[PDB]
């Protein structure tokens, strides 16, 4: 029969700490080690929260560490040890197929290019992000890229880009550990407010310990916006992949069920009835599967 | 005057566009500021007067030499990828002309009463009882949202474009291409 399993939870691959911020001055971003970190505020107008830049500074430190785990394919909880065996196969069969190639490299044109940082980067005339390979403690292979360049809608090709990717598919893979601290560098403006991610005094700015700090789950949905194989319409750029392709902004879901273009279908037609479907089909399945989920039946 | 420039807002997976206008206000204010000059118009063409809602496009209209001065200056940087625009390409020949202007709002009471503290030094009774609270005014124009460097208050700005008139007169812009008795052409 091979039916899909009841359980089918999924773990999620590319890890990404809470990301920070903290604030300084261009060109002594070389120094930027004791930089001080914004802090959120309360501000009368009501009481709002508010997070902006001191008078001294003009460049964000937002800090994250992202960590590449492997066995995508493999379910944290599979209720059938077939469908499991099954979908391990299928999986193989993309990686013998590619390994990990394209995957890899747009989750490092999201990470070369500061889409984690959502609102910091509109406003920005230089976006610098900067990527370390900590490797037992210490800098294995360091890198220095630009947002300017590397455009948010384009997905393109460099020589330290494609060792960022190389990088991120060995991950991938398997074949290593990953661990890369990603420090960006925008410059936003004297004193100007900045984007953290929300929390729920009508409303507030999330934070960790005295420094104002951007959600976890903010820059993962940032690193999957490598979604551009959907039927895209009016010019829109890509999305994050997500189940049923949906996006907040324009309060609309690309690849639409009544379509067989949603992850779903896609799944049940790959490892099912053996229906293979498209390359950039089969490259959006499993960087579904790479960020995780809750799939299976009820 | 006589040429004009189309930037339309790409849409964007992680921003509505009204904060795409926002911040593409702010950056044409700031490239205004820095250049100089009052020949600079700004228009709506997609300007839907049933929900006051901005639309989708924006229209410059400047000279030659001011356009192509404004894209020499590096305020576009940055926001290549949300927008897009063509060239700096003259206006149609028979296009009626009409006006834009910032109609602002005493939405509060309370900074007219710290005003005029200022002004007659009078109590605070005296502020309440001259001036009540049902002086605040709502307005139902469109309008962008800004924060400005030199004052860190967030301000609103209401867009009125005026009626289409068929014939231009000789008025300056201000630094938000809004004008102080300038006109644009509608096309």
């Amino acid at each position: 029969i091979l039916s899909t399993a009841s359980v089918l939870a999924f773990e999620r691959k590319l890890d990404p700490s809470d990301a920070l911020m903290s604030a300084g001055a261009w060109a002594q971003r070389d120094a930027s080690q004791e930089w001080p970190a914004v802090t959120v505020r309360e501000k009368s107008v009501q009481t709002v929260d508010v997070a902006n830049l001191p008078s001294d500074a003009d460049t964000l430190k937002v800090r994250f560490t992202l960590r590449v785990l492997g066995g995508a394919g493999t379910p944290s909880a599979c209720n059938d040890a077939a469908y499991r065996d099954k979908l391990l196969q299928t999986v193989a069969t993309y990686v013998n197929d590619q390994g990990f190639a394209e995957l890899a490299r747009r989750y490092a044109h999201n990470l070369a290019n500061a889409r984690f940082l959502w609102r910091n980067r509109v406003g920005a005339e230089a976006v610098e992000v900067r990527i370390n390979h900590i490797r037992q403690g210490e800098v294995a292979r360091a890198w220095r890229f630009d947002a300017l360049a590397i455009g948010l809608r384009d997905f393109k090709a460099d020589a330290e880009l494609d060792a960022l990717a190389e990088l991120i598919a060995s991950g991938l893979s398997g074949s290593g550990h990953v661990l890369l601290e990603v420090v960006a560098f925008a410059r936003i403006g004297d004193g100007q407010e900045v984007f953290p991610s929300q929390e729920l005094k009508s409303k507030t700015l999330y934070s960790v310990r005295d420094a104002a700090a951007i959600h976890s789950q903010k820059i993962g949905n940032a690193l999957r916006t490598i979604d551009t194989w959907y039927p895209d319409e009016d010019g829109l750029g890509p999305i994050a992949v997500e189940p049923y392709g949906s996006v907040t902004s324009q309060g609309k879901a690309y690849r639409q069920p009544k379509q067989k273009l949603d992850f779903y279908t896609l799944l049940d037609n790959w490892v099912l009835r053996d229906e293979a479907p498209a390359v950039e089909q089969q490259h959006y399945v499993i960087a579904n599967l790479i960020r995780g989920g809750v799939f299976g039946e009820a | 005057m006589d040429h004009y420039l189309d930037i339309r807002l790409r849409p964007d997976p992680e921003f509505p566009p009204a904060q795409l206008m926002s911040v593409l206000f702010g950056k044409l204010h700031q490239a205004l500021v820095a250049q100089g000059g009052d020949r600079i118009g700004v228009s709506f063409p997609d300007l839907d007067e049933s929900r006051s809602r901005l639309g989708e496009r924006l229209r410059i209209h400047a000279s030659a030499d001011d356009l192509r001065a404004l894209l020499a200056r590096p305020w576009l940087e940055g926001l290549r990828d949300h927008l897009q625009f063509g060239e700096p390409a003259v206006v149609p020949h028979p296009t009626p002309y009409r006006q834009v202007s910032r109609v602002q709002a005493k939405s509060n009471p309370e900074r007219l009463r710290r005003r005029l503290m200022r002004r007659h030094d009078l109590s605070e009774e005296e502020a309440r009882k001259r001036i009540p609270d049902t002086v605040a005014r709502a307005l139902d124009l469109p309008f962008v949202t800004l924060r400005s460097q030199s004052t860190g208050q967030h301000f609103r700005l209401f867009i009125r474009h005026g009626p289409l008139q068929v014939t231009a007169e000789e008025g300056g812009f201000t630094c938000y291409g809004l004008s102080k008795g300038g006109f644009v052409p509608w096309f």
